């Protein structure tokens, strides 16, 4: 079980009527299998104490997830912003976007999850492919693709 | 080959600051205590050598202990870090090295390469002094020092590149 990307202050918003939830987003490999989780910050900061640590509210918007459920990355990136990604899932369940800080930190987990797929899997388009850099605010829609 | 750099140090002496320094030439005032482990990637040459690093940024605060201990192993080269307005964070060297010895488990621990910032260099009202730090660092492995400023630039590429000579070093 290994670290291919982690990531602070990823925030989702599991309402838009309530602001949005600060988390730790990361992607594991154990064997070939990639598993995308996101932690809601206060499950792992310790600040709940030991008697509520099961069953607290938090623990309703964890998010884990095999890659390979995952058919689409549905990515936006505005200027001056973090970028959103959205996965689109092979059961049609309506997740809530995740939400990067200000940065390119959208494209570096984007190039982490390219560089853990491989080699049995990759993203279509190809990040260094000329459709891979979006288009234009700027859109990407990318597929998991299995050889 | 895949050179991984680890930061260690109190929490606020400034290791998030420095990778982003480095890495993206950007600096941030804003506070917030690194909670998970994160990483960037950065290629560089090196005394004839291309080489890619992968810095490993952590949490600094000892109750995050349980989230940075599993990314020691495996670490190259460790950057021990401290504020230079922060005598504490100073003090704690030891125990950083300590720590990092006993989690990642090297076979020979007087032989790995740290290199030691003392960050904030910028911030005029200092708690500990250069030659303080500088005998610390000789009495303790003789090990590379350098005065950093993430928020003006000051050694901290100097600092990196170090890292990756030493890891050159010790490939031999
Ligand atoms: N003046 C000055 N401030 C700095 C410098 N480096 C970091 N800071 C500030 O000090 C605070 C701490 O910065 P961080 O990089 O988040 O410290 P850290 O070591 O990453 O902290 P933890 O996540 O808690 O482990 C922030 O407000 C930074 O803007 C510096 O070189 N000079
Ligand atoms: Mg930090």
């Amino acid at each position: 079980a290994t670290l291919l990307y982690g990531k602070n202050n990823v925030l989702v918003q599991p309402r838009d009527d309530m602001e949005a939830v600060p988390g730790y987003l990361s992607l594991h490999q154990t064997a070939d299998v990639m598993t995308l989780k996101w932690t809601p910050n206060q499950l792992m900061n310790g600040s709940v104490g030991d008697l509520d640590y099961e069953k607290s509210v938090y623990w309703d918007y964890a998010v884990t997830i095999r890659l390979e459920e995952i058919v689409y990355l549905h990515c936006h990136q505005q200027v001056d912003s973090g970028g959103t990604v959205v996965l689109v899932s092979q059961d049609g369940i309506q997740r809530p976007p995740f939400r990067f800080p200000k940065g390119g930190h959208l494209l570096q987990f984007l190039s982490c999850l390219e560089n853990g797929l491989l080699p049995h899997g990759q993203l279509d388009p190809p990040l260094w492919s000329q459709r891979g850099k979006g288009k234009v605010a700027t859109d990407y829609v990318f597929r998991i693709i299995y050889p | 080959s895949l050179f991984k750099i680890i930061l260690l140090g109190d929490g606020g002496v400034g290791k998030s600051s420095l990778m982003n320094r480095y890495v993206t030439n950007k600096f941030d005032s804003q506070l917030f205590h690194t909670i998970g482990v994160e990483f960037l990637n950065k290629d560089l040459e090196v005394d004839g050598h291309f080489v890619t690093m992968q810095i490993w940024d952590t949490a600094g605060l000892e109750r995050f202990r349980s989230l940075r201990t599993p990314f020691y192993r495996g670490s190259d080269c460790c950057l021990l870090t401290f504020s230079v307005d922060d005598s504490q964070s100073f003090q704690n060297l030891s125990n950083w090295k300590k720590e990092f010895i006993y989690y990642a488990d090297v076979k020979e621990p007087e032989s790995f390469p740290f290199v030691i910032l003392g960050n904030k260099t910028d911030i005029k009202e200092r708690q500990v002094s250069t030659e303080e730090a500088q005998a610390w660092c000789k009495d303790n492995g003789d090990y590379p020092y350098f005065e950093t400023s993430a928020k003006d630039s000051t050694n901290v590429a100097a600092a990196f590149e170090e890292a990756v000579r030493r890891i050159l070093a010790t490939e031999d």
